[PDB]
This record gives C-alpha cells, structure tokens and sequence, in this order.
C-alpha cells in the first residue's frame, strides 16, 4: 500500500533485477499486496522470473502468503510447470499440503496439466495423496477425469 | 488571339464578366470545411456482447466477422480490438478513389450473412457498420444547474427531444449521443429472492411473457359471411408503458393464496442502458450529443443553423438545463478563411499601389485589380466544376499563386508603357507590337508551370489528397491568368491606358516621384554596369553557383520533415491512464484535480472542461479517462504564454505529479483522423497459432531491445494494455448434476446477475426504450458475495454458487487486437529528431527477423502508405524536368538555351531553406508548394530575359553581350514590382500568429526567403548562364 | 456491385425463411467467373503431412488472407479444416440409455463461453477499489477436454 | 398484430430517426396501417442515381 | 494485377511454413498472356528493323 | 388555420411552385446571355440595348 511496494509489484511481473535489488536497497516491502492480495512472490511463481523469486525470500519475503482467496505462489507455479521454482519456494519453507478457501492442495492443480515431474518433487516432500477438495476429489480422480497414465502410476 | 483582342475589346469584356459571374455561382455554392476527405476511407463495425471479457468477444464475435469478410473490393486493413467491456470494434481501410458507400454495403452484407453464427445475444443488441471519419463537426453539452437531474435524464431529454430536431437540420450527416436513453432496469437483491424461492431465470421468463405484444386479427374478417356489416381489428395484451405497471406482473403464488410481484422482490427504475460512461462540465453532472458533417456542405452555416435549432427549443424545456458548446472548430474556419482573404484583397492593394510608385499612372494601376479577381473567380468557378471544395489548402493554393497572377499582368503593363514611353507610339500600336514579344513567352510559362505542379498530384495516397488541391488550385489559376494575360489585359492596356510621347522615360517633379526616378535610373545604370563587368569574369559567380547549390544540399538535410504544423484550433486534450484494476471513483478524483487545476490556475484561458470518464482513446475502460478543454477566443488570449504548445508543457509538468497516474495532455493534431508525430505504426503478428502470452513475450523482449538504439528509436511504446487479474469461475459438471442443477440456469443467473440482459422492450411516450435485469451493486462487487445467489434445481430446494463451483485469479488480457484476422499487437515510436523514418523502419524490420519461431511483423497507419510509395516524387520531377527543358526547347529553338533558365532552380530554393532554419520550420508541405511557387515565378522572370536577349540577337542582331545587357535593362523594373508585392503581401503571414500562425508561417517564411534570393541572384546569374551556354554552343 | 446489392437485398426476404441449419452453415453471394483464375497446390516434401494436414493449414493460415485479396470474388478449398469430429457408435450408446441428442445437449452445454459479468461493475458502490472481469467457461480448445464431457 | 400507433412508435419512428442526412433527398413521406405493413417513401432530387 | 497479388500474399506465408512445406502452381493462364504479348512486341520491333 | 399547424405541397404541386419560383431567375440568366453575345458579334453596347 506505499510507494515503495506498488513499484516492487510493477517489476516483479515484468522481470527486472535491476529495480527490483534497488527497490530493495531502500527497504521497501517485499510483503506488498495489490487489490487482490499478491505479493512480488506470486507474481514472479506466476510469470516464470527466476533469480527473482530467490531474491525475494532472502531479503525476508512470505514463502507461505496467501492471497484474497488463499493461493499461495506455489498454487501458481504448480500450475504452469515452473520446476526450477518449485524445488526452490519447498527449500524456502513453503507448505506443499497447503489449502485455498476452496480446499485444493498443489497436486490438484499441477495433476491438472501433466506437469509429472513437479508431482514426483511434491510427493518427495510429503504431498498428501489421499487428500479431497470440498467436492471429494483426490488427485488420483482428476488424473483419471483426465485419462493419464503416467499420473496414473505416479499415485499407486 | 492577342491581336484580336485590341480592335475587339468587349469582347473580352464579356468573358471577364462570364468568368466573373461564374464565380459568383461558385462563392455561394461552394461548401466551405476545414480540411477535405483525404484519410483513406474506412468503416467501423461495432458490437456490445454485454457482460463478457475479451476472449468471449474474440471467439464469437471478431473471428467470425473477420473469416467471413471476404471479396470485399480494394480492402488494405482490417484491423479488430475487442474489449473487456464486450465492445469489439472491426476497423476496415480502403484505397484512396473508393465509394464509401459501396464498401459500406459490402461490409454490412457480408455481416448481414455472418449474422446468425453470432449468439442470441449480440443480434439483439445489433451491430453498427459506419464511416470512419473521428471528424466531430462540433459537440454540444446539455446541463442542469439545479442539480436535480443526472447524466441519464439530461441523455433522455436529448434523445427524444433534440437528437431528431437537429438531425432535420441541413447538412447534419450522423449524429452521435453521449449518455444513454432512459432504460428500466430491475436491480435484484438475491436475499429476496431465496426467502420466496425465486432466481434471476423465471424471472426473466415472467417479464418475456407479461410484456411481449401479440397478435389476434380481425372481427367480420374475410371471408366473410354473406350479411355482416362490420371489421374491426382485435387487440390482446400488449406492451407496458410505466414502470408502476411493472410492479403489478406476477412471478408465483403461495399455498396461503399470497401473490407474489416484482415489487416485493426486486427494485425497478428508469436509468441508462450502460452506466460505463460518465460525462461532466465542469463537475456538473452533464451530457450532450456530437454532430459530424455531411458530405457536400457548409460548415459554417450548418453550426449557425444548429446555434439556431437549439434556441428555437430554448424555452420550451425545463427550468434549469442550459446548453454550452464545448468542443466547436466553426470560431476557428471563419479566421482561417478569413485570414485569407483579407491577404487576396490587401495583396491586390498593394500590387495597385506599387504600380502607382514605379508607373505613376492610375490609369495603368486599375488594369490588375481587374485582372486579378477575374482570375480568382474563375478559379473557384473551376473548383467548383470539379466538386471541390473551399478549404484551408486550396485557399493557400491561391495565396500563393498571387505572386503569379500579379505577374502575368504587370509584364504585360509595363511592357506596354516601357514601348509608349521609348518610341512614343499609341497604346494600341504599343500593345500590339509588345505582345510581339511575349504572347509566346506565356504559353511557354504556362507549360512549364503545368508540367512543375501537374505531377504533385499524382503523389502517394494521403499526401495525394493534399497535393492535388493545392495543385489543381493553381494550375487553375495560372491557366487563367495566362488567358487574362492574353485575352483581357492586352485590351485593357489598349482602351484605358493614356498617350504618352517619346522621352516619357519619367523623371518626376516635386514628390516621391522624382526622387524615386532618378534613383531608378541611376541604380539601373550602376546594376548594368555590375552586370557587364561580371561578364567580364566568368568562373567567379559560376563557381559560386557550385558553393550555393552545395549549401542548398546541405540544408535539404538538416531540414526535419514533417507533415502538417500543429496548430491553436481553440481546444486541447487530456488523457489519463491509472493502474490496472483501477476503478471508476479514483478515475474521476483524478479528472476533478485535472478540473480544479484548469478552472483555478488557468481561468483566464481556459473557458469550460468536458471530463469524460470511461471515453478515452485506444481503450473504453473503466480505467482510464478523458478531458476536452475549450479556451477563450484568441483576443482574449494575447501572447505566446496563453497559447496551447505551452499550456499543453505546463499542464503535463503539473500533473506529472499526480501520484498513480499516467497523465498526458496535448494538442489537437491538423487532420484530426490522421496520425501525427511522424511516428510509425509497427506491429507483431503470430503466424503459428503461437498464443498471446509468447506473443506478449516477443514484443517485451523487443521493446527491451530497441531501447538498446536510442540515436534513432525515441518511445517505442505499446498502443495496447498490460494484462490485469480477472476472476476464474470453474463450474463442477459433477456436482451440479448431482442436485439436479441445470447449467444454462448457472450461466443465465450469473451473467445477468452481474453483465445485465437484454430481456425485452417497453414503451414510454411513444418510443421504445430497453429492459434490463441486473443485481445491486451491493451485492456483487466483491468474491464471497456469490455465495449469496442460490439458483434453483428441480426438486425445489435451492443451492448455492459454492456447492458447485470453485474460485481463482488469473492475468488474462483486458484487450486483444487483430490486423488482418491473425492475432497481433501494435508497437508505435518515432525516430530521433535527427535521423530520418525509413531508417527507424529498416531498423525495426532487422531488430524484427530475430524473434522466435512464427512471429512476424507489419506495417499499418501512415506507414503503410510509405512502402507502397516513396519513389514517386524523384520520377515525377524527373519527368517534371524533361517536359520543362523541351517546352523551353520549343519555345527558343534550341536544345542548349533552357539549361540557363533551368539552373535558377537552386537559387530560390536555398533562399527559404536559410529562412525556415533561421525560424525553426520544419519540411512541411506548405514549404515544398513554397518552394515550387517560387521555382515556378523566378523560371517565369528568367524566360523572359532570355527571350527579349534572343529576340534582340535574330530580330536586331544587336550582339550577344549588348541584347543580354539590353534585356536585363528592361526586366529590372517588373522584376522588382513583383518581389516585392508578393513579399509584403506575405509578410502578415510570416507575423500573423494567433490562429492559422502554424500554417501562415510555414507558407510565408520560405516563399520570403525564395524570393529574396531569386531576385537579387537571379538578376546576375541568368544572363552568366545565357553567355556561357551561347558560347559553350 | 449494385447487382449483387440488389441481389443480397432480396435474400434478407428469404433468410429467416431458411432452417437454421443453413443460415449456421454460411449463405454466400459472390460475383464470379465460372473458369478458375488459377490453382494454388501445397505439399508436404518430407512427409508426416497428410492430406488433412496440409488443408487445414491452408484453410486456416493462408485462405483468409487471400479471399480478401482484390480482385478474388470466390475461392474454392481442395480439402477442409479441422473440426473435432466425433464419431459415434451405437452398440455403447444403448448399453448407457443414451441417444445423440443428449450428447449434442452435453456438448453444447459446456463447449460454451458465457457471458459472466464484471467483478466492480458499473454502477458500483461508494469504495470500490477493485475491476476485474469474471469467467465460468470456455471452449475446449483441444481433444483432452472434450473426453471429460460429463 | 400490432395497431397503426404500436408501429409508429417501433417501427416508423426509429426508421425516419436515421434517414435523416441522405443526400440529395427532397421530401418523404411514411404510412402505417393497421395490419402492422409500413411503408416510408423517400423522394430525391433529379439527376440523382437511384 | 490479381495474380500478382496472391504470388506476393503467397511469397508472405513460406517463411512461416512449417518444416517441409511448398507451394507449387499446377494452373495458371497468367503465364501465357504475358507472353502472348511480348512474342507480338518483338515482332513488332522486328516488324520495324525489317 | 390554428396554430401548430402548417402546410406543404408535394407531387407535381412541389414541382409547380419550383418551376414557378425558377422562371424569373430563368428569363433573366437568358437575357444577360443574349445582351453579352450580342456585345460580343457587333463589339458594341448599343446594339443589345435596341
């Protein structure tokens, strides 16, 4: 809500080191939130910025915010495929079991596209398998719904 | 025909006054506007799919039209933008020579078979095929200073009250409204609705069935039976008129016999259709309409006919409504034609004058004032055949043209009294041994001058439409004056000239006069002998010609070209952009600091403020805005500091400060639909089917590289927007079906919960206004209200949005643009102020061959018009100099001679060129038709040296040096007559600022500097380049 | 030109007459010669381009762009574009009591974009902060998607 | 079905609301009956091309 | 004029052209209308060395 | 008649008041164009005149 996150926010989507490090210098807040309740961390798991994102978390940035609505950027990252990413916000401390207001964990939501090989790095760290959603869908039912095979045998 | 001419003179009287008369038809008919149609003509298609995103609108409506507008005749663009408000706009671009209203059925033909694979939705609302001209006439505001009104009453009362008054007027062409015609909307409050089990679906249902109208016959209809005596129609239930009567339709009833209505439920009013748009004089909540011209008319009259129409309804609606003129360009045209001829009329003065200081004869003077508005008139007349029109350009064409139309006279009158006054003979034997000399030097003048403007016109596209008035206005008025010269002014010398007596050279008595001959007399004798010890020296003064042809060259270069000046038209702009996601409340705090700062600081220039917010240009947003302010007229603004190029610098320096938004204030440019800035129109297209996220990569990526040249890229900007959150609704299939929920009811409930439906019409007054459903604003602004909608299954209990759906955010694009059905996204810039276009092109097309896979590039706007042509103009003056040099050839008899005439070319050029660098103009187009006009004239003062010298060597045979010395002699004095009528009758416009300064200017400044220079060079250099040609041949 | 205007004049008398299995397929009126200008072939040299391939790349990135050029009134397809086709059968249709209207129904009921709305429309309330737009559906876009139909 | 005021009120008077502007057109003139059929007839002047 | 067009449309697509992709012209009456006027353009400037 | 109610002609009645209203402007502009060509074949202003 001050000048100094506003300008973070703007280029941690458009993917500049340069004014984000200096931003930083002069003790902005790398805790900002827009209108809807995202920190630089979303925006960067979102667009697919690293040497962003492990800047953001050394000068003390959320891991395990949340958003209006309870979507950490690990639900962003685990849904397009950022790998590099993910295997860098679950060294930070980032709770890969996590929950949004509607009850869906990463694995429901990288089961969804076929990103196979960030399932095999959530799992490693504890993901939950037999986990539902407020409609009692686990990840094994939505990669079945989805017809894959190797998401298939991935759960057993 | 000259001789004919002198024994026959009211002949001639009688064409002078047809030509005359001719015109006349022509000063009252001839439609008077501002610039003509010279944009490419384009359409623009228009749909509102209500309550969508841009994606929606791509999918359903923009590609369909854009797959199925084929065989369309002479079609360059079709460029698209689709919005996340549901308008897409579909902007075709035809050639230059195209009907717009042949185009224009084609286009709503190949839609009118398009048309059912649009939805249900956007039929209804309809679609909207019209010209694009952007070409507000003027615009007229609608207030209530009480205050009791709102922005939706005030854009009632003008729609069925005024809207349909002005448009009976003359010359109104389509007129547009802001605001929106009243409209009953029903807000729901979905609390209500599940106390008594209801949704947003049979209600609908219940308002399609208690208003549709429907048809039931006749009574005694036939066939009949034998023996009835009576038909009359029959009338069922039909249309509801108030909104009361809407309170009375009934939705259920209970089993307590309870009947349940609207009232009890939902919230009906007369508002708007869509409240997007928020208009505001001076923060008085106000409205208005906009009026555009039709083709073929009166500006001027047309806005002194609405300034009437409007008055005539004055009294008869309500107390407190007032009517202003925000936005209006009729104060300006009126100077800018008027400015004009107050310099034709002051310039006929002068040139009557100044032949009364060297002639010193009224007699001899009257003979061009009557020459010239001859020749004017008949120009109009002649512009008036064509179908062309009174303009800013054609009126300069003939401003300046008057150097030449003076010209064609004064060498005709002081030949004539030079021969009266040298050998004493008569006018008639005079004239007629004069036109011994010179009938052919005209006609000769008057090839070479069609052969120097013809070409202009047939120049590129856009350009074309200006060069080619300015060229047909003056080979119109030449080819006029070169009759005048040979049918009319002859006569005139032989009937209203005096005798005068052999050693009448003039030596003058007690005045002005005397003093004036004699110095005459010894200036000439001293510039003769000058003249004689120059030929003498050859080399000196023809290696000079090398020196000033190499600075003319050089100064060709440092000239930054440009288009048009921009220009005091009274009016200006502001534009504001916020952040994405931004609102409707922040978007009009900002534009009441813009008010404030315009109203308080700069009141004294500033007459009013018509903010609109939700209207700005590339983009129909809630985010942005818009603000068009009007200033006082220019008596009322003295100076250079109360002008608009630096209110526009100090109002953008002041809201620079303004936090969280981008604001932009600037000038109207001159041809308003045009592009200015000498930018270019750059954009990427995706030929792989790649999607907008690696496309909006791509342009990233190479806006961050071409800010890597800033010595010829300066703000390469994205005309588009940066994708802004939106929020993702995923319906379970599954579960809705679980409880028994019907999907188009899910869909139904929300869209017209929060995007409103057009359900159907009523009637009000005798119109038909539009019914909308829509919810409270209450109750969907944020999430976690959606829980508040319970939608209804069959087996009756009724369910929430949460059992079936789930939630997120997404950056999904506000806007997506097309050019030419691919998806595509424009890029604009100009070059630096040094470097020249093609060069940014060429660099911008090689920083383009190094993007990914599939992506191209293309040019559209000006720049499209620039790679189809360029090298038009060095072949047309090349050719342009081959007619020259074989109508001279065919003039003299001889194939070496014209080469003198023809090297006078760069000496009136570098004259303006020194001008315009002295006064900081740039290469417009008023300065190459200066150049051109003074080319055209100085050839015209060197013909007729080299004639008079040749005559005197095959006729008298006098010699080479004496017949040139000899001629000089004579063509001093008319030489001088016409340099100098021409440069103070253009004076004013080198001074004039105020309105037209940019143009006057730009015109005056380089026609000045021509002339001085082919004048006091041209008398020294055209007789070297006549020797050294009879010698070196 | 004004023959094929006063031709089109005279179908919209006609249009509404027509199913809407006709009107859904595209009416066309276009001024023509009879003989083809010319013929515009495309291959693939390598392979792995059937056929199929080949016409819908044509139809899709390269037909468009050329009926809109001046001077072609009609263009004729050797081939078609895509188009999910779905074949059907029978023996698994009676074995669910199903019947092709209802998978038409299904289809056509969530192969479909709506018209959500706008979170922060307009007119909205004093303190709102926020514009967003709103999206429940979409069209499926691949084969993956139009399995799942339920 | 509908009466000959229901038409001027949707039919007619939302047609002459729009065909004012034409080029060259000298008067026109509108009828609306009673079975609902409108007709609106716009004369130009001479020399115009129909 | 057309031909010429779509040759150049056609020349704008084969860049984009996915790997193995090529157009050829099995049809076209243009190629014999611009030479049945240059074998009489020659023959007329024989026609006037003769 | 009352107020708020005006007249106007149309059909051939328009075009009766038109021709009525162009005749005076017509056999003037064909009488100053005899008077100049006669002026012109004699180069006199008298001969017009009688």
């Amino acid at each position: 809500g001050s000048d100094l996150g506003k300008k973070l926010l703007e280029a941690a989507r458009a993917g500049r080191d340069d004014e984000v490090r200096i931003l930083m210098a002069n003790g902005a807040d790398v805790n900002a939130a827009d209108v809807v309740g995202w920190t630089p961390l979303h925006l960067a798991a979102y667009w697919g910025h690293l040497e962003i994102v492990e800047v953001l978390l050394k000068n003390g940035a959320d891991v395990n915010a949340y958003d209006t609505l309870g979507s950490t950027p690990l639900h962003l990252a685990a849904h397009f495929g950022h790998l590099e990413i993910v295997e860098v916000l679950l060294k930070n401390g980032a709770d890969v079991n996590a929950k949004d207001d509607n009850g869906i964990t990463p694995l429901h939501l990288a089961a969804n596209r076929g990103h196979l090989e960030i399932v095999e790095v959530l799992l490693k760290y504890g993901a939950d398998v037999n986990a539902q959603d407020k409609f009692g869908k686990t990840a094994f039912d939505i990669s079945i719904n989805n017809g894959n095979e190797d998401l298939a045998e991935i759960l057993q | 025909m000259p001789n004919f001419f002198i024994d026959r003179p009211i002949f001639a009287w009688v064409i002078a006054i047809i030509i005359m008369l001719a015109g006349g038809l022509a000063i009252l008919k001839l439609p008077v506007a501002q610039y003509p149609t010279i944009a490419p003509p384009a359409v623009t298609i228009s749909a509102s799919y209500p309550g969508a995103d841009a994606k929606t609108v791509q999918d359903t409506v923009t590609q369909v039209i854009e797959q199925n507008m084929n065989g369309i005749d002479n079609l360059m663009y079709m460029s698209s933008n689709s919005d996340s408000t549901g308008t897409v706009q579909i902007t075709l671009t035809f050639e230059s020579g195209t009907d717009a209203d042949i185009a224009q059925v084609q286009v709503q033909n190949k839609l009118q078979l398009a048309m059912p694979l649009l939805p249900q939705e956007v039929q209804q609302q309809g679609v909207s095929v019209e010209k694009s001209s952007s070409s507000f006439l003027m615009v007229v505001g609608v207030i209530n200073t009480d205050g009791t009104m709102t922005q939706e009453d005030i854009s009632d009362y003008v729609a069925a009250n005024m809207k349909d008054a002005i448009s009976r007027t003359s010359g109104v062409g389509d007129v547009q409204l802001f605001g929106s015609q009243y409209a009953m909307r029903i807000w729901m409050n979905p609390n209500e609705l599940n106390k008594f089990q209801l949704t947003p679906v049979d209600v609908i249902t219940a308002i399609k069935a208690q208003n549709a109208q429907v048809a039931a016959g006749q009574l005694g209809g036939t066939p009949p039976v034998k023996g009835q005596q009576l038909n009359a129609s029959i009338i069922a239930q039909t249309r509801l008129t108030s909104t009361e009567e809407f309170g009375k339709i009934l939705l259920k009833v209970n089993q307590d016999g309870s009947r349940v209505l609207l009232r009890d439920v939902a919230k009906i009013e007369l508002g708007g259709e869509n409240y997007d748009i928020i208009a505001e004089f001076n923060g008085q909540p106000a409205s208005g309409l906009g009026i555009k011209l039709a083709t073929g008319a009166n500006a001027l009259d047309t806005a002194a006919a609405i300034r009437a129409e409007l008055a005539k309804m004055e009294p008869f609606f309500p107390s407190g409504l007032k009517i202003v003129y925000p936005y209006d360009t009729t104060p300006f045209v009126k100077i800018s034609i008027h400015e004009v001829v107050k310099t034709l009329v002051e310039a006929i003065i002068l040139v009557f004058l100044v032949m009364y200081l060297f002639l010193q004869n009224f007699r001899a003077t009257l003979i061009p004032t009557i020459a010239v508005p001859v020749v004017l008139l008949g120009t109009f007349a002649v512009l008036a055949a064509f179908g062309f029109s009174i303009n800013t350009l054609t009126m300069f064409g003939m401003v300046l043209a008057i150097g030449l139309l003076v010209d064609d006279a004064i060498v005709v009158v002081e030949n004539v009294e030079r021969v009266m006054a040298e050998e004493g003979l008569p006018p008639k034997e005079a004239t007629r041994k004069s036109m011994g000399q010179i009938q052919g030097a005209l006609v000769g003048i008057a090839m070479v001058l069609s052969a120097v403007f013809v070409p202009m016109a047939f120049f590129g596209g856009s350009t074309g439409a200006i060069y080619r008035q300015f060229s047909i206005t003056i080979v119109s008025a030449m080819a006029l004056s070169v009759l005048v010269a040979l049918i009319l002014t002859p006569a005139l010398c032989a009937t209203m000239l005096k005798p005068i007596a052999k050693g009448d050279h003039g030596e003058g008595k007690k005045g002005f006069f005397g003093w004036f001959n004699r110095m005459f007399e010894k200036s000439t004798h001293h510039y003769t002998d000058s003249v004689g010890g120059i030929l003498r020296s050859t080399g000196r003064y023809l290696v000079l010609y090398l020196i000033i042809v190499v600075g003319m060259a050089y100064l060709f270069v440092r000239l930054p070209s440009s288009f048009l000046p921009d220009e005091d038209q009274g009016v200006f702009m502001t534009m504001v952009q916020l952040p994405a996601g931004a609102t409707q409340e922040r978007t009009q705090k900002v534009l009441n600091e813009v008010t404030h700062y315009y109203l308080t600081k700069e009141k004294n220039n500033v007459e009013s403020v018509f903010a609109v917010n939700g209207f700005g240009f590339a983009g129909r947003g809630q985010n942005t805005g818009i603000a068009f302010v009007s200033l006082k007229d220019w008596a009322d603004r003295p100076g250079e500091e109360n002008k608009v190029e630096a209110i526009t610098m100090r109002a953008t320096r002041a809201f620079s400060q303004i936090k969280d938004a981008m604001v932009f204030a600037f000038n109207l440019p001159a041809i308003v639909e045009l592009g200015t800035a000498t930018g270019f129109d750059f954009e990427l297209i995706d030929q792989a089917g790649l999607g907008h996220e690696k496309l909006t990569q791509a342009r990233n990526q190479l806006l961050a590289e071409a800010a890597k040249h800033p010595d010829m890229l300066t703000s390469v900007r994205p005309n588009g927007l940066e994708d802004t959150p939106q929020f993702k609704i995923d319906i379970d299939q599954e579960k809705a079906q679980a409880l028994g929920v019907s999907i188009n009811d899910i869909n139904t409930t929300l869209g017209a919960a929060w995007g409103g439906s057009y359900v159907n019409d009523f009637i009000d007054r005798g119109r038909v206004k539009k019914v909308y459903v829509m919810s409270e604003a209450k109750y969907r602004m944020l999430p976690d209200d959606i829980g508040d909608w319970y939608v209804r299954a069959a087996d009756g209990q009724m369910v929430p949005f949460s059992a079936f759906s789930s939630s997120r955010w997404e950056y999904g694009s506000p806007r997506l643009e097309r050019y030419n059905g691919l998806p595509s996204m424009e890029i604009l810039g100009q070059a630096a102020p040094g470097k020249s276009t093609g060069e940014a092109m060429e660099l911008m097309e090689q920083l383009a061959s190094k993007l990914p896979t599939g992506v191209g590039y293309d040019w559209t706007g000006m720049s499209y018009q620039e790679r189809l042509s360029g090298n038009q103009a060095p072949s047309l003056y090349a050719i342009s100099l081959i007619v020259v040099f074989l109508c001279l050839a065919a003039l003299y008899e001889s194939w070496s001679i014209p080469f003198s005439v023809m090297l006078v070319v760069p000496l009136g050029v570098i004259g303006a060129l020194l001008a315009a660098t002295f006064r900081g103009l740039t290469n417009d187009v008023y300065f190459q038709v200066g150049l051109l006009t003074t080319i055209g004239l100085s050839a015209k003062n060197a013909i007729l040296i080299v004639e008079f010298a040749k005559d005197l060597m095959d006729k008298e045979g006098k010699g080479l040096i004496e017949a040139t010395l000899d001629a000089v002699r004579m063509r001093l004095r008319p030489i001088l007559m016409t340099s100098l009528a021409f440069i103070l009758g253009v004076m004013p416009l080198v001074i004039s600022t105020g309105a037209g300064s940019g143009a006057q200017n730009a015109v005056g400044t380089g026609v000045m500097g021509g002339m001085v220079t082919a004048t006091v060079l041209a008398i020294f250099f055209v007789p070297v380049f006549f020797v050294v040609v009879r010698r070196r041949f």
